[PDB]
């Protein structure tokens, strides 16, 4: 086509989606990770995670308002990844890298798994 | 705005 | 903070949101523009438009599944803008620029109004 | 990935 493109559009959309999340506006699911709960938008989760894409395209699970993750999943690891989904920013640290990588593998977030593997290989 |  | 950032993340999220829209997955509103209907996600509309942000933060309107736009709004103009919201790409042409600008003004999409004004000024 |  002969379209023009607004460079910052995708980033501005994501910034607004994060603002809606912070104010709990039109959030439609709560992700339970052991003792912790995280409110989010199903569409953003599906757009970032192979696991959530699978869950919310399921004819029964698409209607659930609560999703319980595997008890081995670390809440801090999940929190860091949920923040990444809504911001493009990953708070990767020596103290959390193993939990972040294991959570990214479970959530099926290939690019996060890739940078974790690379940061781990550099430290060995 | 740009030509993509 | 000491975060790392994935450059393509915002664009990949938007691409997936558009794929969900095309397959009618978790769309939660229909926008009626005279004889035409457009299914979309409320969060994306709010993230792109001052008008939709106002509508869906309203305590009564947030729960509506159908929103009827002003009868002066052109459906093709709306379609071009809805595509822009989900892709960052604006199909701006001599034959549609007046309708696109009027629709962008109504929807409160400042950056679109700005490029329309500039393209119009160049042709006079 | 970049340093933002
Ligand atoms: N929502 C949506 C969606 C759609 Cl519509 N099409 C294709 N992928 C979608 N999302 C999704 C699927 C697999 C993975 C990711 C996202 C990130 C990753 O590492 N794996
Ligand atoms: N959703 C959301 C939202 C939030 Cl949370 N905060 C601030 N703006 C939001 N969206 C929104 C408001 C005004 C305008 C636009 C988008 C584009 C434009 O030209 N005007
Ligand atoms: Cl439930
Ligand atoms: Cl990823
Ligand atoms: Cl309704
Ligand atoms: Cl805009």
């Amino acid at each position: 086509d002969s379209c023009i493109q607004f460079t910052r559009h995708a980033s501005d959309v994501l910034l607004n989606l994060n603002r809606l999340r912070s104010r709990d506006i039109l959030t439609d699911v709560v992700i339970v990770v052991s003792r912790e709960q995280f409110r989010a938008h199903k569409t953003v989760l599906m757009a970032c995670s192979g696991l959530f894409y699978s869950i919310f395209t399921d004819q029964l699970k698409c209607n659930l308002s609560v999703i319980n993750l595997d008890p081995e999943i670390n809440p801090e690891g999940f929190c860091i990844l949920l923040d990444f989904m809504y911001t493009s920013r990953l708070n990767l640290r020596e103290g959390n890298i193993m939990a972040v990588m294991a959570t990214a593998m479970y959530l099926q977030m290939e690019h996060v798994v890739d940078t974790c593997r690379k940061f781990i290989k550099a430290s060995e | 705005w740009v030509i993509p």
